[PDB]
């Protein structure tokens, strides 16, 4: 239409064109991420009866035994009961407008926060009275051996109890990662007798210089062993540095963790969220870690890869140091947790499961 | 359309093979302490009379060759950390870094103090730091100089700034007079590349 | 497919070649279609009688095309000069199912480069060498793509549970959800699966 | 010490930052060969004299050595690479034919060389499309008219165009000449386009 | 009131004056400076005459007879214009900084011997050679002050420019005269004075040359040493029977 | 990315113009051309419309957002709000620049669009201006920019990137 006889439409043109067994880590992860080929959705959706369940079993001590391979997930309330089980702990201060695991180098997440705690007195008392007994409480539970292990989160240092048998030890121990030398000469003038495993004035600091070097480091821990660790129990209940007076975090009690009851204690759960990938956060504990492992080895037919992001100040209580049926944990786990430890200040980073055998990373 | 294009340099603990910057960098001197003397190589010292180097000795050599000759087992060379880099000058640098003169204190700062992590010290996880926050706090002022200045003379703004730096002030400044000349109706012409006008010239 | 949604797909492969660290994915059907389609327009403009504005109209858009297909075969070839010998290793190891990086011609002239690059610095330097050193491995000295750089983009169709910073935990927070029609910044080795598969566009 | 005179001449390319290809150092290069010559005849003496003799300590001499062979040969490999980056870019400037004054600064290895590149080149255009490929060199910059005012800025002869009528290129002239035609010559630095 | 208006077209001068053809193309001139100089730490602009005079001739006439208001009032309309230009500042710059305005002009310059008595408050231009400076003492533009007795407090007060003080008040609103200036409660500038000497060649035969006195303030402030020859724009002021002594408030100047 | 290729992606917008010739369609690689009939409208894109008011050939009909009632709301809302807004084109700034140096007798109050425009660029480039130096110090690896445009971006493009390249490779090196 006007053109010359030879024009051809644009279109035209286009027409006509392996161990059995990982070894043991006690550090604290705060995230874990499971991929594996099969799916993930039987952690999901669960119904109220499951979680009751789960629940009840975890206050009452129950122990499950999966079958080698499930082929029906879903379809398994044993499994799902497991999992809420497994996914339960206990901290003792119940704040819930206050974000409380990370305590070390955490103040983006604590800053503009309603805490009526930091210029208020008695308030403070209170909640340092709460948190004696809550402590005395844990230690009393540790030492008749109903409790395997707690830790404790002051805003400096942590410290983690062990009982009569754990790491291959024989006697109740302590560890302190972040330990100063004022706070060690402190312990020296109480009767603690510790053990670290890793101008004449002037002459006397340069002396002092080879001692304070690695402070405010991990190669400052201290162990602390035997019945020093009941002094050690008081002497943190009455020292002056565990709450900080200016910042933050002031006037907040440390945080205790534990995997059983105990006076003050507050029922915890970990999120489970599905994406096939598994996402579980929050502050997972060893068990925590070895009951996830043994319940995904069932459901994923052996087959599933973990990636493990770890709290970095506690990463060197792997630090080797050499009748628990009642401390409410399972045989494999009781297993497990009673061996030497092999890694030091150094955590798991990568943990592959093919074909029922553990090669991690 | 930049018609050069040399090999950019490398940042970090690895260099690139044909960068010239990064071919210059080594070449600066680094304190050094020869753990097991060089025999015949003493005509090096001048100063020194026997033709071999004792052992003990202590010498500036650059840092390619203590990069070659280093092992972690230290038996033919230990490494001494610059002025620069010690606690003096880092809580120095922590205290204000939009005061120093970097340089004056090193042409490459960044690219020397990333490369000193290969050799293994107590004291790199300290080093790096200082070095990621010089740069976190001194790029607010390189940004602010390099866009807000348009007609004027810029080598009092570029004479306290090392490589790096003058690299992202130019990149600042190229990307400002674009939008200059954008609105001036300026972009319209076709012009010859900046190389055939220096061509010309000679 | 309409001219039209070619001219679309050329201008988006051209913004997003232009914005990638590394070589993308070759698109040879979309040059070979627009090429046919401006020689054809050429010899259609040619017959039409002297002295009328549609022949302005038709030349203005072919020089406007014509732009925009030499600007991406531009920049295919500085990037395939700036990697030739990692790019061909990669071909020599190409897997069945992969889609090509390289057109034929394209590997023919990164071949000539490289055989030009080694004769010359063989002739020039390496003869007259010490003999123990005079084996220079270029896939150890030429650079490599940095696919860690940050880049711009706009979201096509929807992608949840996005992880930011997969190897640290220090970030705040780690998933984003990304929309459809937003833009974010974020390096480039966090969503390059998704500038592949053509659900996120670099502009 | 050593490399004194490969850093030298690194340093004086790196002076000429904007391209700009200077003369070919020879002198320099056979200075070089020479000392890496000479420090590889007494790093093997030195070897055979630790292998057979059992001298333990000329190890560290011998690394010594040999470090600094390889920043020898590593600072001859980038001089060689920078002066061919320098020598790509005239081709997509100058045209196809090469200047006499920049031919006079190359090496008859660079002359080989930017000839296969040119003949490699020429190959990929023709191989893009159908007759005649594409010439990736033109059209740089967005097209925005047909015909844009020029003028000369140096006498060139007579230009022609494929209607086969030639043009005086005299000084101070100006033509009302389509785009396509002179963007080549207006990049050369022979006209200069001249807005409203 | 008729400063309201003032402030507005001031503003709007600002806010609206254009350089350019649309032949190449329009560049705002005033709020683009405003901003680069905003962004590079420097408060200051350096405002021709002509242009205001182009823009409207009348705020220019009122700037060749009243400068003190009318400075006043520019000045004003710079620092709000200056502060919507650059609106989302980054943290810990909520706080709008003042703006200093200098002017330049191209007119034929005057005579120091051609300065008149009727030439009083008006702008002068008057080049010469600088023969003396003094230290940069401090200036105060906001006080405030408190009662010896009854420690009443009356902020914010503020000092004209140039060499003027401020008479402090008598009652108390305590014995008379009770109020004493808060020293850490005052903002200063800097501050220094200048002395500058008739042309060589102006000065005519058999006749030593003569003298006049400079102000400076602010960023005008260690830019002209002794023995430099200067073209000053300033506001011809007052500082015997009824003799008062004259200086200049310089608002501009232009080293040769 | 330089600005004139920015320019480029927005000479395709779609303006209405008024022609004073006769022609029939024209099928264009991108479209079809509607008919030219004098005294008629019909859309065409910005780049011809451009060439045509070059030409003395049309009478280029002003964008239904070129008002200044709607402007006005427009930068009262940007002024508003602490992330941006959504602008009535993707590509205003380009547009109101050639429309209004190209033709300007046809549209009314260009002087008025002219002064609103630039305040609301200046808004939006002091809100980019904090978001860099937001992402500097914060040490963050992402960044929502939503409803922001490409020149808007080029403006600080080549400059952010490659500070934030270096960022990261200073970031993770003893990793
Ligand atoms: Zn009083």
């Amino acid at each position: 239409p006007g053109y010359s006889p030879s024009f051809k439409k644009p279109s035209e043109i286009l027409r006509l064109s392996g161990s059995v067994t990982f070894p043991a880590d006690w550090s604290l992860k705060t995230r874990l991420l499971f991929t594996s080929s099969h799916s993930f959705s039987w952690a999901d959706h669960l119904k109220a009866q499951e979680e009751a369940q789960g629940l009840v079993m975890q206050c009452r001590a129950t122990a499950v035994n999966l079958p080698h391979s499930i082929q029906e997930p879903k379809l398994s309330t044993d499994l799902r009961c497991a999992f809420q089980q497994s996914l339960v702990h206990w901290i003792h201060p119940s704040l819930p407008w206050v974000q409380l695991f990370p305590r070390i180098g955490v103040d983006r997440k604590m800053a503009g926060k309603n805490t009526p705690w930091s210029q208020d007195e008695s308030l403070q008392q209170v909640l340092m009275s709460e948190w004696a007994l809550s402590f005395t409480s844990l230690y009393n539970l540790l030492k008749a051996k109903l409790c395997p292990y707690f830790y404790v989160c002051t805003y400096q240092f942590t410290v983690l109890f062990r009982a009569a048998g754990l790491a291959g030890s024989d006697v109740i121990t302590a560890v302190m990662s972040p330990t100063t030398r004022g706070l060690r000469e402190a312990m020296k003038n109480e009767g603690i007798t510790f053990s670290q495993p890793l101008d004449s004035i002037s002459i006397k600091l340069r002396k002092e210089k080879n001692e304070v070097k690695l402070d405010h480091k991990p190669e400052s821990v201290v162990l602390v062993k035997g019945t020093n660790t009941f002094t050690l129990l008081n002497f943190l209940i009455n020292c002056k540095s565990i709450v900080a007076a200016a910042g933050l975090q002031a006037g907040l009690p440390p945080t205790l963790l534990s995997p059983v009851a105990f006076r003050g204690a507050t029922m915890h759960a970990l999120k489970a969220r599905s994406v096939f990938s598994l996402e579980i956060t929050g502050p997972i504990m060893p068990h925590s870690l070895h009951s996830l492992t043994m319940l995904l080895q069932s459901a994923q037919r052996g087959s599933f890869s973990a990636g493990l992001y770890t709290h970095e100040p506690t990463a060197v209580f792997n630090t080797p140091i050499h009748d628990l049926q009642n401390c409410g944990l399972h045989p494999c786990t009781v297993e497990q947790l009673t061996q030497v430890n092999e890694l030091g200040k150094l955590s798991l980073r990568h943990l592959e499961m093919t074909d029922y055998r553990y090669t991690w990373k | 359309w930049e018609p050069y294009m040399p090999v950019e340099p490398g940042l970090g603990r690895e260099e690139n093979f044909l960068s010239l910057e990064d071919l210059l960098m080594s070449q600066e001197k680094l304190p050094c302490c020869i753990e097991s003397g060089f025999p015949r190589l003493g005509f090096l010292d001048k100063g020194g009379d026997s033709d071999s180097i004792p052992e003990g000795s202590k010498m500036e050599l650059p840092l390619w060759l203590a990069k070659g000759l280093y092992d972690n087992k230290r038996r033919v060379l230990s490494v001494e950390l610059p002025k620069i880099y010690r606690e003096g000058w880092r809580t120095v640098f922590s205290a204000d870094a939009n005061v120093v003169d970097l340089h004056k204190m090193g042409p490459h700062y960044y690219g020397f103090g990333s490369q000193l992590l290969n050799f293994d010290s107590p004291e790199n996880p300290e080093i790096a730091k200082t070095i990621l926050q010089t740069f976190v706090g001194r790029f607010r002022r390189i940004m602010d100089s390099s866009q807000n200045a348009y007609n004027e003379d810029t080598s009092g703004l570029v004479a306290r700034l090392d490589e790096l730096e003058r690299s992202l002030f130019r990149a600042g400044q190229r990307g400002l007079n674009a939008f200059q000349s954008w609105e001036r109706g300026k972009a319209a012409q076709i012009t010859a590349s900046n190389l055939v006008q220096n061509y010309k010239k000679r | 497919l309409t001219p039209a949604e070619l001219i679309n797909k050329l201008e988006e492969a051209w913004l997003n070649e232009k914005f990638a660290p590394e070589l993308l994915e070759s698109k040879s059907e979309v040059v070979e279609c627009v090429m046919e389609q401006l020689n054809h327009m050429e010899q259609n403009l040619h017959r039409a009688k002297p002295g009328d504005l549609k022949i302005s109209f038709h030349h203005m858009e072919i020089e406007r095309i014509r732009y925009m297909l030499s600007s991406y075969l531009r920049s295919r070839m500085l990037k395939i000069e700036k990697f030739f010998p990692h790019i061909l290793e990669k071909e020599k190891s190409r897997g069945e199912g992969e889609p090509p990086h390289l057109s034929p011609e394209e590997f023919a002239f990164a071949k000539e480069y490289m055989t030009n690059t080694e004769t010359l610095l063989k002739s020039v330097a390496l003869r007259h060498m010490p003999p123990n050193l005079q084996t220079v491995d270029l896939l150890k000295s030429v650079p490599k793509p940095n696919l860690d750089s940050f880049v711009f983009l706009r979201v096509k169709e929807e992608q949840n549970n996005i992880l930011v910073e997969p190897e640290t935990d220090e970030q705040s927070e780690y998933a984003i959800d990304m929309e459809v029609g937003s833009q974010h910044l974020i390096r480039y080795r966090t969503i390059a699966p998704l500038v592949a598969s053509g659900a996120v566009k670099l502009i | 010490m050593f490399c004194e005179k490969a850093i030298e001449l690194i340093r004086e390319l790196q002076r000429a930052s904007d391209g700009q290809l200077p003369a070919f150092n020879e002198d320099g290069i056979r200075q070089i060969l020479e000392e890496m010559k000479a420090l590889y005849e007494q790093n093997q003496a030195d070897v055979n004299e630790a292998k057979t003799e059992g001298r333990s300590d000329l190890i560290p001499t011998i690394k010594f050595r040999h470090c600094c062979l390889l920043r020898n040969r590593r600072c001859i490999v980038a001089y060689l690479y920078d002066r061919l980056l320098r020598i790509r870019a005239l081709r997509w400037e100058y045209g196809s034919v090469l200047p006499s004054a920049l031919r006079f600064h190359m090496s008859t290895e660079e002359m080989d060389w930017f000839n296969q590149y040119k003949r490699s080149l020429a190959t990929y255009m023709r191989s893009l499309g159908g007759e005649e490929g594409l010439d990736i060199t033109q059209d740089m910059k967005p097209p925005k008219s047909l015909y844009i005012e020029v003028r000369c800025l140096r006498d060139y002869g007579e230009f022609e165009i494929d209607d086969g009528t030639t043009i005086l290129l005299k000084k101070n002239s100006q033509h009302f000449l389509p785009r396509w035609k002179c963007e080549q010559l207006i990049r050369q630095g022979v006209l200069e386009h001249v807005l409203s | 009131a008729k400063k309201s208006q003032l402030k507005k077209r001031f503003r709007e001068f600002l806010r609206q004056y254009r350089i350019g053809t649309d032949r190449t193309g329009f560049t705002f001139k005033y709020r683009d400076e405003l901003k680069r100089h905003y962004n590079l730490g420097e408060y200051w602009i350096e405002v021709e005459m002509e242009d205001l005079a182009s823009f409207d001739e009348d705020l220019a006439d009122y700037l060749y007879k009243q400068p003190t208001e009318h400075l006043q009032l520019l000045e004003e309309a710079a620092q709000e214009v200056a502060d919507e230009v650059t609106r989302p500042r980054p943290a810990g710059e909520e706080t709008i900084q003042e703006i200093q305005v200098m002017l330049r002009s191209d007119a034929n310059p005057a005579n120091i011997r051609s300065l008149k008595s009727e030439q009083m408050s008006h702008l002068v231009k008057i080049p010469g050679i600088i023969i003396a400076a003094t230290a940069v003492r401090a200036k105060a533009t906001k006080i405030s002050i408190q009662c010896r007795s009854c420690r009443n407090t009356i902020g914010n007060i503020a000092v004209r420019p140039g060499l003027e003080g401020y008479a402090m008040p008598r009652k108390c609103n305590c014995p008379l005269d009770p109020y004493f200036i808060i020293p850490d409660k005052c903002k200063c500038v800097d501050f220094q004075t200048l002395k500058l000497q008739e042309s060589p060649d102006a000065v005519p035969h058999g006749e030593l040359p003569r003298h006049m006195q400079l102000y400076c303030d602010r960023y005008l402030c260690d830019k002209v040493v002794p023995g430099n020859r200067v073209t000053i724009m300033g506001i011809y002021s007052i500082r015997g029977v009824g003799i008062r002594s004259s200086y200049i408030r310089v608002v501009g100047i232009q080293v040769d | 990315m330089d600005a004139s290729e920015v320019e480029f992606l927005a000479e395709k917008e779609q303006v209405t113009v008024i022609p004073n010739f006769s022609l029939d369609k024209v099928y264009l690689i991108g479209g079809d051309l509607g008919p030219f009939n004098p005294s008629l409208p019909v859309e065409v894109p910005l780049w011809l419309a451009i060439n045509l008011k070059q030409r003395q050939k049309c009478r280029i009909v002003p964008p239904e957002w070129m008002d200044v009632e709607k402007l006005e709301a427009i930068r009262d809302q940007e002024r508003r709000e602490e992330t941006f807004t959504p602008m009535p084109s993707p590509y205003y700034m380009e547009l109101t620049k050639l429309l209004l140096n190209h033709a300007a007798d046809n549209i009314p109050k260009a002087d008025e669009i002219r002064t609103l425009v630039k305040d609301t660029w200046d808004t939006r480039i002091a809100k980019l201006r904090l978001s860099a130096d937001s992402f500097v110090k914060g040490q963050e690896a992402h960044a929502k920019l939503d409803n922001l445009t490409l020149m808007e971006i080029n403006t600080i493009g080549t400059f952010f990137t490659e500070s934030l390249n270096h960022m990261y490779k200073l970031r993770t090196s003893l990793q």
